[PDB]
RNA sequence: UCGGCAGGAGAGGUA
DNA sequence: GCGCATGCTGCTCTTCAAAGCCACGGCGACTGCCG
DNA sequence: CGGCAGTCGCCGTCTACCTCTCCAAGAGCAGCATGCGC
């Protein structure tokens, strides 16, 4: 969703004719969520051996 | 710019406004820049010139009665001679009919609109008969009106400077014995207020 | 939050000796007291 | 339709006889100015509500 | 109806100004918006010949925006990719107050 | 004689 | 073979948006609200 | 004017000890470095 505001929200100020769909797409805020889920969140727990 | 203690103003109960009479609402509003409020008035310039301004004031009003009437006059002699000259001369007088409810809608367009200014000088002059200090003023249009016509003999602003203008301007004996005046010969819930 | 009362007291001192409309002057004064309220009670008055 | 429908009982016909509001245009300004306090009230801000 | 006042970042006043012109006609209101201002001031200085002409804005902040304003108008330049809210108001923002006569003609004199 | 360090948040446990 | 022009990744700097979100008991002011 | 009752917001909810992991991000802006053309 978050990704899905920021291509919306830049397709409006790019020139056409030069949009690709490689050029709306930003990756970080999934990276983000993935990596903070994994790491600080408190249901991915320290297993115990 | 001066600021506010935000433990005497956000507390319960409000101890500024324990000291300065103010309901906590006029207090957030005034203190954030969303109301104003009458610091000091005049009152013996409000006093002798009281009548002269009533007089420009009954000026005005009669001013603006004249104009109504003269464009009412004008309106109903252009409607009687177009309606006089064209009264359906090919179809139904039910379109004369209409414009004459048109011509009823013009008259009190024209009615309204002297009713209106009308309002604006009545509560323009009500407001400047009844000016008190700690009076909160909202409606920025109304304050810029009273500053521009009667600017002087009334002081106010909005802001903490405003309330450090109020504090200094303050005076503790007359309200301590005014408290104690009440709670000494008074009963129903004034009395709670006081103590 | 001692960073946030020094940034918003100087640009209100440099917008104040430059001549600026009555309204951003109020704004700004409106801003530097809430972030004055928010150093001195964080959470009081509003949102933290 | 209301009063045909839930008439079976009475605390609906009491409380259909002390609304005050009769039309959807007048009960969406009713919300509105509950909803977004502070806002003018325009049925068609009120139906989009 | 009058000159209006809009508070972006620090720094971000030239992205405002472009993504505001660009969404004037790439969105498709085009008769709403008129003209977009950021306030700017030559400032006098040279560093013995040099000349650098620090980019002093004369409202750190703010970009005023000559505009009219009825519903679509505020939405637009209020969720430009930089503007923070539409600096004005009464306590509740419910009709933006618009910049006097004077102290507008004499800021865009400067 | 140079030279030389120790804050927050979350989770799971024992009495 | 030399000169011009255009993009590497470290470093620096600055903070409103906006959805996301959904115990319990005691007390005291207070505030619209009905009458 | 005058009671008034609901409402909302702000206070408080046992002590000592052990182990582990994680800590802003994005966008602009350098001072060079490598390709292409005559």
């Amino acid at each position: 969703s978050r990704m899905e505001r920021v291509v919306r929200e830049r397709m409006t100020t790019q020139d056409v004719e030069a949009i690709t769909p490689q050029t709306l797409i930003n990756i970080r805020p999934v990276v983000a969520a993935i990596k903070e889920f994994f790491g600080t969140s408190q249901l991915s727990q320290f297993m115990d051996q | 710019a001066p600021v506010t203690h935000i433990w005497y103003f956000k507390g319960v109960p409000s101890r500024l406004g324990y000291l300065l009479d103010l309901a906590p609402k006029d207090l957030e509003k005034i203190i954030y820049f969303a109301a104003y409020v009458i610091t000091s008035v005049d009152e013996e310039m409000r006093h002798n010139e009281l009548s002269t301004l009533e007089a420009e004031m009954a000026v005005e009003r009669k001013a603006v009665e004249d104009q109504r009437d003269g464009e009412l006059e004008a309106r109903a002699q252009k409607l009687e001679a177009d309606l006089a000259e064209l009264e359906a001369e090919g179809a139904k007088a039910d379109a004369r009919r209409k414009v004459r409810d048109g011509g009823e809608r013009e008259m009190r367009q024209i009615r309204d609109r002297a009713q209106r200014e009308l309002d604006r000088l009545e509560d323009i002059w009500s407001t400047f008969t009844k000016l008190a200090p700690k009076q909160l003023i909202v409606d920025e249009n109304l304050y810029r009106e009273l500053v521009d016509r009667y600017g002087e003999y009334f002081t106010g602003a909005m802001g903490a400077e405003s309330i450090q203008k109020l504090i200094e301007n303050f005076d503790i004996d007359a309200e301590a014995e005014s408290l104690r005046d009440v709670i000494r010969n008074g009963k129903g819930q004034k009395k709670l207020r006081a103590l | 939050l001692y960073r946030r009362v020094i940034n918003r007291n100087n640009r209100l001192k440099r917008l104040i000796d430059l001549g600026a409309p009555e309204i951003i002057v109020n704004n700004e004064k409106r801003m530097l007291q809430e972030s004055v309220d928010a150093l001195f009670d964080n959470g009081r008055r509003g949102r933290p | 339709q209301i009063v045909e429908r839930f008439g079976f009982s009475e605390i609906m016909r009491s409380t259909l006889e002390k609304d005050n509001t009769v039309g959807t245009d007048e009960a969406l300004l009713d919300i509105y100015r509950k909803l977004r306090p502070g806002e003018p009230p325009t049925k068609e801000s009120a139906q989009t509500l | 109806k009058n000159w209006y006042v809009v508070h972006t970042y620090s720094g971000y006043e030239n992205k405002v100004k472009a993504n505001l012109e660009k969404r004037v006609e790439s969105m498709g209101m085009q008769d709403k918006i008129f003209r977009v201002v950021v306030p700017e001031e030559e400032e006098t200085d040279i560093k013995n010949g040099k000349k650098k002409v620090v980019k002093k804005k004369v409202f750190p902040g703010y970009v005023l925006v000559e505009i009219v304003m009825t519903d679509d108008s505020w939405y637009v330049v209020r969720n430009t990719p930089g503007v923070t809210g539409f600096v004005g108001s009464a306590g509740s923002g419910s009709k933006p107050t618009p910049l006097l006569p004077g102290e507008a003609e004499t800021i865009l004199k400067r």
